[PDB]
């Protein structure tokens, strides 16, 4: 019952969230990667002097 | 007539996100240019593993590593020079986690046994052993020093205490058994992914679920983190990885391909967050771009399955666990 | 005309014999999963074949073709020796994998003990040096030369490379080459037979209602093939150091010749596992 | 350069654990691994217990052979994704309670028997069990006996397959017995024998409460399925 309850509080705190359109998260995310792009060394291949794994 | 009560709830919710899609991700990413084809060779392979791998993970200076067998031992590994420096025996030998503390002092272990074991590398004897759960452990990440967050197979997560051994915070919510979690970059908030094909955002300082996705058909295995904080990507048993977004509430992309049947047993990112790394069980892993989703590279060699991946923290180096009993550095 | 048939035949058969041996040792070589305790029985055996196969095969062909020996007295004494290590260094290797696989059968729960790597390298040692023992040292000295007016003009002129010996030599090597690794061989491969009869007896006795030939076929090949190679000669050499005039050079020489074929089928007999099919399709 | 004793230091380390990681080898790879598994109401603890005489483990040894079986409790759950781990055992010990056929609850289940078989079912097709035989304990054989002679209940009430079954045989008795047993034994052949594709077997077996010879069993067993394998491996089989 309670238990039964329980699943009714739950739902209700997770109803009430303010919510943005996904093309504003989309943007933010090419927005990061594209910034932090440069410093990937898996994406780049940097040269074997700096490699510690050659 | 309670349970009728909740659906009206749940029906405003899914309104709410249909609303809230204004576009696709695919949409907006369309004029990307490609990242091309991506070779990984073979640097580094670690030998002295009797039996198959279920779990590790790298050092906080990614230089070193731990790993743990079925033998019951973990071993330190040093990747420059592939050469060990700690064999732990174990008491019970059926270990499927472990982890490596921020602070490089100490490393915890846990199994089909409902304990959590943790050693003090710089004295290696055990130190503390957290009992309470009722079920198998599947992951366990030190939140800090003293205290260390697990989750274990009877559908409950919590937070211990180092020092005095108790539970100090339980989470509670899921139905079936959790097999995975990540906790975020400033460690205030952690996911985690269940049998149940359900993922939930936990609070860690008030202990309250916050959000849950359920796009999932199957049983989820393996979970990952967004670098930036407001995504995260997940690996079901049906051959399907997704990325959700925590702002937006739903899900943005699919990875899937015709030609992959088989399950996915880890999950990881990059430095950058522009690849997916996905560990599959056929006998391969694969990377992916996250915002164009195509396949960019594969990386076989391996003659079992994958049942670990990890990347350093410094996006150097990727390292692969398999059922064969090797390791593998890749670059 | 039919010299150059037969050189044709000769020189497509010398390239089979290098190239089977060749590929088995890069397999081992580039795959973990391969290398096994069982598996370095074979690397000695694929090292012997492709020794002779390099060695012995290509000098012969060339004397018999020429049909004079251009060589020195002494290449031709070195060619002697080391026909005779690779083919009773060839056999004493099956005779130890038979045995190997006796052990892995009738003793399942003491197969880990008996047998480790330390012991496998010890043991091929042991094999290669009876063989050497038995074919540098007896032959680069004096001790089998014969006696008779036509041995000692063949050995004093530097034109002809023949084989001449006498009793004790002729019987000696047969019996450390080829009779003594065949009784082990035909004891070990019946107790096989008998405990794969009785494990089909058993299962058919548990669950027949429900639901020998795979066995007899794969011994039957196993050791007609080498009985059938490897038989004639031996017997051949001991009769015609008993009995004069009966068994002439050219029987002699060719029942010689069919025993040098046998390392080419090895690689067909002892590797049609799906592990090595794999190997094989991964690489070539 | 002067680094070059730490460097030292680290080889002499490797080689430090790299000993006893070999001399532990040795007694990983003599010592064979055994799983314990049953439903409710079996009679596992009993059977563990007469041999003998989280996880629960339990080490025997016979004719200087090491076995080691592992009993997991837990609690428990439909879901079993802890299975996977025990693919590398040599066998699987399943224990079931042979006389409680006319048991319907333990609720409205189908027989307690069914419930028993639909896990036999699930355990022979599971994907990383593909190569585990399994040694079959029918336990509880003096019960069924009694149930079944003199007894006011029949199979064919339960089970209507029974009504047009004959016996096949190694009687020892009652006529009723032999025919109950070897039907309870048959229902488990079929599904064992359906889909075996040859690489695993099941041995089935008929124990009781004061039997003192479940260890030779198991002993015997394991030793034919180490030859089977052996035999099948090198295509003898
Ligand atoms: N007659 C008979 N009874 C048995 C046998 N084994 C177990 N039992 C019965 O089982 C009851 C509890 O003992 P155990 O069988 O060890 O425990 P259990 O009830 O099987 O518990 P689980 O095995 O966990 O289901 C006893 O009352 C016994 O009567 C047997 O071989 N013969
Ligand atoms: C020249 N050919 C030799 C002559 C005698 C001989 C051979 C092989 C094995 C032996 O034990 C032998 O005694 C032949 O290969």
């Amino acid at each position: 019952i309670a238990q039964a309850r329980k699943l009714v509080e739950q739902l209700k705190m997770e109803a009430n969230i303010d919510r943005i359109k996904v093309s504003k998260a989309a943007a933010d995310l090419m927005a990061y990667c594209e910034a932090h792009a440069k410093e990937d060394p898996l994406l780049t291949p940097v040269p074997a002097s700096e490699n510690p794994f050659r | 007539q309670l349970r009728q009560e909740a659906e009206q709830l749940k029906n405003q919710i899914r309104d709410a996100r249909k609303a809230c899609a204004d576009a696709t991700l695919s949409q907006i990413t369309n004029n990307i240019d490609p990242v091309g084809r991506i070779q990984m060779r073979t640097r580094r392979t670690l030998r002295g593993h009797l039996a198959k791998i279920y779990a590790m993970h790298w050092g906080t200076d990614s230089r070193l590593l731990v790993s743990a067998s079925q033998d019951g031992k973990l071993i330190i590994w040093d990747s420059y020079t592939t050469n060990k420096v700690h064999a732990i025996p174990l008491r019970s030998s059926w270990v499927m986690t472990c982890a490596y503390a921020p602070s490089g002092n100490y490393v915890a272990c846990g199994g089909l046994d409902n304990i959590c074991s943790i050693y003090n590398l710089k004295t290696v004897r055990v130190s503390r052993e957290l009992a309470g759960h009722t079920g198998y452990l599947s992951c366990c990440r030190f939140l800090d020093d003293n205290q260390i967050v697990t989750s274990s197979g009877d559908t409950t997560c919590a937070l211990w205490d180092i020092e005095t051994g108790q539970q100090t915070t339980t989470f509670t919510g899921h139905t079936g058994d959790v097999m995975s979690l990540s906790l975020a970059p400033d460690t205030r908030l952690f996911v985690s992914g269940a049998c149940d094909a359900s993922a939930k955002l936990w609070d860690v300082r008030e202990g309250m679920c916050r959000q849950t996705f359920t796009g999932h058909e199957s049983d989820i295995n393996a979970i990952c983190f967004f670098p930036n904080g407001n995504a995260f990507a997940t690996g079901s048993d049906d051959a399907t990885c997704r990325l959700f977004d925590l702002r937006a509430d739903q899900e943005l992309m699919t990875y899937s391909h015709d030609n992959i049947i088989c399950g996915i047993t880890s999950v990881s990112f990059s430095k950058s967050g522009r690849l997916l790394l996905a560990g599959y069980d056929d006998f391969n892993c694969n990377v992916w771009d996250a915002l164009k989703a195509d396949r960019a590279g594969v990386l076989a060699g391996h003659d079992n399955r994958v049942s670990c991946l990890g990347v350093t923290d410094d996006g150097m180096a990727v390292a692969t666990g398999s059922w064969d009993s090797f390791l593998k550095i890749w670059n | 005309v039919w010299v150059v048939g037969m050189g044709i035949v000769m020189s497509l058969i010398v390239l089979a014999i290098v190239f089977g041996n060749v590929l088995v040792i890069t397999a081992i070589a580039k795959f973990e999963r391969l290398q096994t305790v069982t598996n370095y029985f074979i690397t000695s055996l694929a090292c012997a074949d492709l020794v002779m196969g390099l060695a012995v095969v290509p000098f012969g062909a060339a004397h018999i073709l020429t049909k004079t020996w251009t060589f020195g007295n002494f290449w031709c004494e070195f060619w002697t020796s080391i026909d005779v290590l690779c083919v009773t260094a060839s056999i004493e290797t099956l005779c130890v994998i038979a045995v190997d696989r006796y052990f892995a059968i009738t003793s399942p729960f003491k197969y880990q003990s008996l047998l480790t790597k330390n012991k496998a390298r010890v043991i091929i040692l042991m094999v290669w040096i009876v063989s050497g023992l038995t074919s540098f040292l007896p032959i680069q000295m004096h001790w089998y030369r014969a006696t008779h007016q036509e041995a000692i003009n063949c050995y004093a002129e530097e034109t002809c490379c023949d084989f001449f010996t006498n009793q004790a030599y002729a019987i000696a090597s047969s019996i450390v080459s080829f009779y003594v690794p065949l009784v082990i061989m035909v004891f070990v491969y019946s107790r096989v037979f008998q405990e794969a009869k009785r494990q089909l007896q058993k299962i058919d006795k548990s669950e027949g209602r429900f639901h020998e030939h795979k066995a007899l076929k794969t011994l039957g090949i196993i050791m007609g093939t080498f009985t059938l190679c490897w038989l004639p000669f031996f017997i051949v050499n001991i009769v015609h150091v008993i009995q004069d005039n009966l068994i002439r050079k050219e029987v002699y020489i060719l029942l010689n010749w069919i025993g040098y074929v046998n390392s080419g089928f090895n690689p067909l007999i002892y590797c049609r596992s799906p592990d090595f099919r794999i190997a094989f399709q991964e690489l070539l | 350069e002067d680094q070059r004793n730490e460097e030292k230091a680290q080889r002499e380390a490797n080689k430090k654990i790299e000993k006893q990681l070999q001399k532990d080898k040795q007694v990983y790879r003599a010592t064979h691994r055994l799983l314990l598994l049953g439903a409710g109401e079996s009679g596992k603890s009993t059977i563990v217990k007469q041999m003998r005489i989280g996880i629960f483990e339990t080490k025997f040894q016979v004719d200087k052979v090491n076995f080691h079986m592992f009993d997991v409790g837990g609690q428990r759950d439909e879901r079993r994704k802890w299975i996977q781990c025990f693919n590398d055992v040599t066998a699987i010990i399943f224990v079931v309670a042979s006389s409680s056929y006319n048991m319907v609850i333990r609720d409205n289940q189908t027989n307690r028997l069914q419930e028993a078989l639909n896990l036999f079912k699930s355990i022979w097709n599971n994907r990383w069990l593909r190569t585990i035989s399994v040694i079959l304990f029918l336990n509880k054989q003096d019960l069924l006996a009694e149930k079944v002679l003199a007894g006011k209940s029949k199979i064919e009430d339960y089970f209507p397959e029974f009504a047009r079954y004959t016996t096949p045989a190694t009687p020892e008795e009652d006529p009723r017995v032999t025919r109950a047993k070897y039907f309870i034994r048959d229902e488990f052949l079929r599904i064992s024998t359906a889909s075996g594709d040859g690489r695993h077997y099941c041995y089935p077996h008929f124990t009781c409460a004061v039997d003192t010879e479940n260890i030779r069993r198991v002993f015997n067993d394991c030793r034919d399925i180490i030859q089977r394998m052996h035999l099948r491996q090198y295509e003898l089989l």
